[PDB]
């Protein structure tokens, strides 16, 4: 039991972990299409669809 | 009667006024697990199958 216990709260803490890092967004907001704001290309940061 | 494992709850003056038997659905077997009547919403841990 105590081993168990042990590897699921250790287990459980880094799906904890994950969530406190990336989930910082309330909305999940589009992809523009205009990539070259000003010039500035940004393609490569982007994901490409 | 059967080799079954029951939980007891003694009262004040070790009067047996509930009991639970643990092999009866997996709910019951989780408050066998627990040591509780009432259990919260959620995920967790019983015995392997
Ligand atoms: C911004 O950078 C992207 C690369 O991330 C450039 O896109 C490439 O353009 C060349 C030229 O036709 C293509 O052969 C490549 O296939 C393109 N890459 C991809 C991933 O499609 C883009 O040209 C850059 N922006 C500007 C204005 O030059
Ligand atoms: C355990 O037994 C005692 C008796 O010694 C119970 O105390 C009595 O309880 C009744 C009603 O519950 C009261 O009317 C009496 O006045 C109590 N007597 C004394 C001396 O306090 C006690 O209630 C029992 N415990 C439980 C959980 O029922």
């Amino acid at each position: 039991t105590q081993l168990n216990r042990a590897l699921s709260g250790i287990a459980a803490e880094q799906d904890r972990n994950t969530r406190e890092v990336f989930a910082q967004v309330k909305q999940m907001y589009k992809t523009p299409t205009l990539k070259y704001f000003g010039g500035f290309n940004f393609s490569q940061i982007l994901p490409d669809p | 009667l059967k080799p079954t494992t029951f939980m007891l709850k003694y009262d004040e003056n070790g009067t047996i006024t509930d009991a639970v038997d643990c092999s009866q659905n997996p709910l019951a077997e989780l408050k066998c697990s627990v040591k509780s009547f009432e259990i919260d919403k959620g995920i967790y841990q019983t015995s392997n199958f």
